[PDB]
RNA sequence: GCGCAAGACGGACCAGAGCGAAAGCAUUUGCCAAGAAUGUUUUCAUUAAUCAAGAACGAAAGUCGGAGGUUCGAAGACGAUCAGAUACCGUCGUAGUUCCGACCAUAAACGAUGCCGACCGGCGAUGCGGCGGCGUUAUUCCCAUGACCCGCCGGGCAGCUUCCGGGAAACCAAAGUCUUUGGGUUCCGGGGGGAGUAUGGUUGCAAAGCUGAAACUUAAAGGAAUUGACGGAAGGGCACCACC
């Protein structure tokens, strides 16, 4: 008999300052009723917004899970949580007559943010290759995976989550993987397909202020 | 529908092949000559032979037809087949050989031929179709 | 077919075949004569050689072994024996 | 009541069109995924268990759901079409494009199109027998 | 007598090939006996390709696709008319049909 | 609402007993919407159809 | 929508591709001990082939003991279809399906095709190793290696093809080299039933496994292929003695 959407109030989810688009949308939460507080209700909210909504001229087939953790009175400040490729680019990549090279590490940032850098790569049929398939032998796909876990541990352990997501916007990791690993087997379309988030140290308020500027 | 059986088409084909000079485009003067050439049991077959003939005479202006053979085309094809050009297409002053062709001619002691102009061989060994 | 000459195969027809499937078994290997540039000695090395062949004087490598043919090191030139 | 913004800007909710053959769902939700709005299924329109997944049953499932959020001022939607997946069929139900077309003809706008259906790396045992659905 | 030369299968020189289900019947047919089919169609049917584009807040927004791989059984493929019976001499011709139009 | 239409080209005659002609239908609002519909009755090219629900799709019954 | 756990399973990449004695085997990483093929102007110098007896491994199911039980699930209970269903269909669901210690030793365990050896047509691909060669990429340019491209050699799983020859044919480059019959060697069949039954011995906790008759009973059982006919198999086509 009562509309529950009268007691709901809106908030502006504000992205961090690593991008060009700062405000990304709205959210809904009920008001506080004394026993519970609406900041706790809006605490565990993830936001799987794509990259074309955060930067203008970039690609669109990448995603970014964004947990919000600060509310500032009609201002919801969010933090980077995870990364993912869209499920159309993934199934577009996987053809038949080539190999898929998978890799993952549990790499650690300098502030303590235990990430998990998944990876994926595919071999490249040449320009004049009459031959039908292009697979790779087992020590070749073990040496590509060896050079993958090298670079996605030496590009993360030297930094914290400031510079890692600046590298993740043009995806410099894959553009270094293929450029480093042409000399083993030519990789074709190599990305980081997922970034998870294993465990986080306790939140400090002034640090997220630096991430929004 | 209106399909002409083997009797109409066989009779029309022979009467074109033997009497092409008298037949033209008018169905009526075709009927008046198809009843003076041939002995057809009468009209409803006579007008069907003369109609396929009137459809078959229009088909001869646009070229030959794969059945009958008439001697106004088969003299023009004969004068088209006895056609030699003035200077032949095999009289070329600069003919192009490969490197390896010149080696075969040197095996046949024809390395002293002057008209041969050896081309640069192809840089890539790329000739097979891309299987898959 | 049906009139070859088995007594007299052509010299390219001999070299195509397996070394045991020729008319008489000929080996496919040789003894080279490697000259290390940093030294002045002469050490006779088998072509399809196994574990490494060191010079006696300079005590450096000459050829590390491979699958079929032992590859020489850099600067090591060789002139084939007869 | 609604987002206090100018109407030239387009706000965003996300709909999760769970298309199956038992019925078709339309579950609009905010961008968080937590506080949802309204869930107008395909089965709520016609009272027939045979017609619970018809392409007309999603024509009317995405006409009423375009009135509750237009009541709250939502103008552009995010679309996550989902077949039942898992071990069952990973091909979408027939009442999916009709529920998109009824959402795109009711004045509402679209955002992203994305296919999140549950596909496993590998899963448990299928429902049927070894010899299968003998029918 | 032997109707097929490869026994209706692609097993040539191994002992056991793994069993997978059927998509419709859910019947355990071996992996090189399932009729396979790869579909690349648009996620929204082509009648609603204009009306998805007028409601686009993005400009020249691309259309995502469905990529499922279908392993039909042998019994229910011929029932579903995806594969058929051919002649005794058309049986030996394993070329794919002319889909390119 | 009700929408008035036109006929571009008749496609083929479907149905259980061949009672339905299937027709490629243009609208009259200068629209580029060439919908396909199921019409029962005698149709030639250049008719003026009248639909009640102008968003339905052509199936085969 | 955020988490937590539990056990199961390792897609797409996955091929008429790879390895394995056969059953059989796909996520990362390390460790441990094996192997084929190739290369060799190493070594021993007949040490070999096939095999009674005897022996190792043996999918699935099942039986003794513990551990765990996510899905699925014999038996069982319900609901429906049905003239009738004690079945197909749908919902629950014990033993089982998973882990380890014993047993069991069978399958459409199949290529329905014993192993070793020689000779006998082509063609294009493919996997692994070796050798030779234009010319393109990367390791900044050079060498070497990788990725290709063009061949050659060896051994593999296969394919197409053919008046090699066989075959009752279907078909087979082996199922050829066979009345022009003899390279070595193991197993094993003798019209159809009774019957893989009865009995005896042996193995096993049992379930069962191995070995294995006769009395009687029959004039056919059967293999390939042809021509119809039939189909609740498809593709097409037609008829107001069909429909709309
Ligand atoms: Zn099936």
């Amino acid at each position: 008999v009562v509309d529950p959407f009268s007691k709901k109030d809106w908030y502006d989810v504000k992205a961090p300052a690593m991008f060009n688009i700062r405000n990304i949308g709205k959210t809904l939460v009920t008001r506080t009723q004394g026993t519970k507080i609406a900041s706790d209700g809006l605490k565990g909210r993830v936001f799987e917004v794509s990259l074309a909504d955060l930067q203008n001229d970039e690609v669109a087939f990448r995603k970014f899970k964004l947990i919000t953790e600060d509310v500032q009175g009609k201002n919801c400040l969010t933090n980077f949580h995870g990364m993912d490729l869209t499920r159309d680019k993934m199934c577009s990549m996987v053809k038949k007559w080539q190999t898929m090279i998978e890799a993952h590490v549990d790499v650690k940032t300098t502030d303590g943010y235990l990430l998990r850098l998944f990876c994926v790569g595919f071999t490249k049929k040449r320009n004049n290759q009459i031959r039908k398939t292009s697979y790779a032998q087992h020590q070749q796909v073990r040496q590509i995976r060896k050079k993958m876990m090298e670079i996605m541990t030496r590009e993360v352990q030297t930094n914290d989550l400031k510079e890692v997501v600046n590298k993740l916007i043009p995806d410099s990791i894959g553009k270094d993987i293929e450029k480093a690993c042409q000399s083993i087997y030519p990789l074709h379309d190599v990305f980081v397909r997922k970034v998870k988030m294993l465990k986080k140290p306790k939140f400090e308020l002034g640090k997220l202020m630096e991430l929004h500027g | 529908g209106r399909v002409r059986t083997k009797t109409v088409k066989k009779a029309a084909r022979v009467i074109i092949e033997k009497y092409y000079t008298r037949l033209g485009n008018d169905f009526h003067t075709n009927k008046r000559v198809c009843e003076e050439i041939a002995i057809i049991p009468s009209k409803k077959l006579r007008n069907k032979i003369a109609g396929y003939v009137t459809h078959l005479m229009k088909r001869i202006q646009r070229g030959p037809v794969r059945g009958i053979s008439i001697k106004l085309q088969e003299e023009e094809r004969e004068r088209r087949d006895n056609y030699v050009p003035e200077v032949s297409a095999l009289d070329q002053e600069i003919i192009e050989v490969d490197p390896d062709t010149k080696e075969m001619l040197k095996l046949l002691d024809f390395g002293s031929l002057s008209n041969l102009q050896v081309t640069q061989p192809t840089v890539g060994m790329n000739f097979k179709t891309p299987r898959g | 077919p049906l009139a070859k000459d088995l007594l007299h195969p052509s010299p390219e027809e001999e070299k195509r075949k397996h070394k045991k499937k020729r008319l008489v078994q000929s080996p496919n290997s040789y003894f080279m004569d490697v000259k290390c540039p940093g030294c002045y000695k002469i050490t006779t090395v088998f072509s399809h050689a196994q574990t490494v062949v060191l010079c006696v004087g300079c005590s450096t490598v000459l050829c590390q072994p491979t699958g079929g043919k032992a590859r020489l090191t850099e600067g090591c030139s060789f002139r084939r024996k007869q | 009541l609604g987002p206090q913004v100018a109407e030239g800007e387009n706000v965003f909710g996300v709909c999760h069109i769970f298309a199956s053959f038992n019925d078709t769902f339309v579950h609009v939700t905010d961008l968080s995924g937590k506080e949802t709005i309204c869930r107008v299924t395909g089965g709520m329109k016609v009272k027939a268990d045979r017609d619970e997944s018809s392409p007309y049953a999603a024509m009317l499932a995405a006409q009423d759901v375009a009135q509750r959020c237009k009541e709250l001022g939502i103008t552009a939607l995010h679309i996550k079409l989902r077949a039942t997946g898992g071990n069952r069929t990973k091909t979408p139900g027939p009442g999916a494009q009709s529920a998109l077309r009824a959402l795109a003809r009711s004045g509402m706008k679209i955002g992203r199109i994305e296919d999140v259906t549950p596909i496993p790396s590998d899963s448990t045992r299928r429902k049927g027998g070894r010899r299968g659905r003998r029918l | 007598t032997k109707k097929r030369r490869n026994n209706g299968r692609a097993k040539k020189g191994r002992g056991h090939v793994q069993p997978i289900r059927c998509t419709n019947c859910a019947r355990c047919v071996p992996k090189d006996k399932a009729i396979k089919k790869f579909v690349i169609r648009n996620i929204v049917e082509a009648a609603a390709v204009r009306d998805i584009s007028e409601a686009s807040v993005f400009d020249a927004y691309v259309l995502p696709k469905l990529y499922v791989k279908l392993h039909y059984c042998v019994s229910c493929a011929i029932h579903s008319k995806v594969v058929r019976n051919r002649s005794r001499e058309a049986r030996k011709d394993r070329t794919p049909p002319p889909r390119f139009r | 609402p009700i929408k008035l239409a036109r006929v571009t080209k008749v496609l083929g005659r479907t149905g259980s007993q061949g009672q339905c002609t299937q027709v490629r239908v243009e609208f009259m609002d200068d629209t580029s919407r060439s919908i396909i519909r199921n019409v029962k009755g005698p149709v030639r090219e250049g008719d003026v159809l009248t639909l009640l629900e102008s968003e339905r799709e052509a199936r085969r019954l």
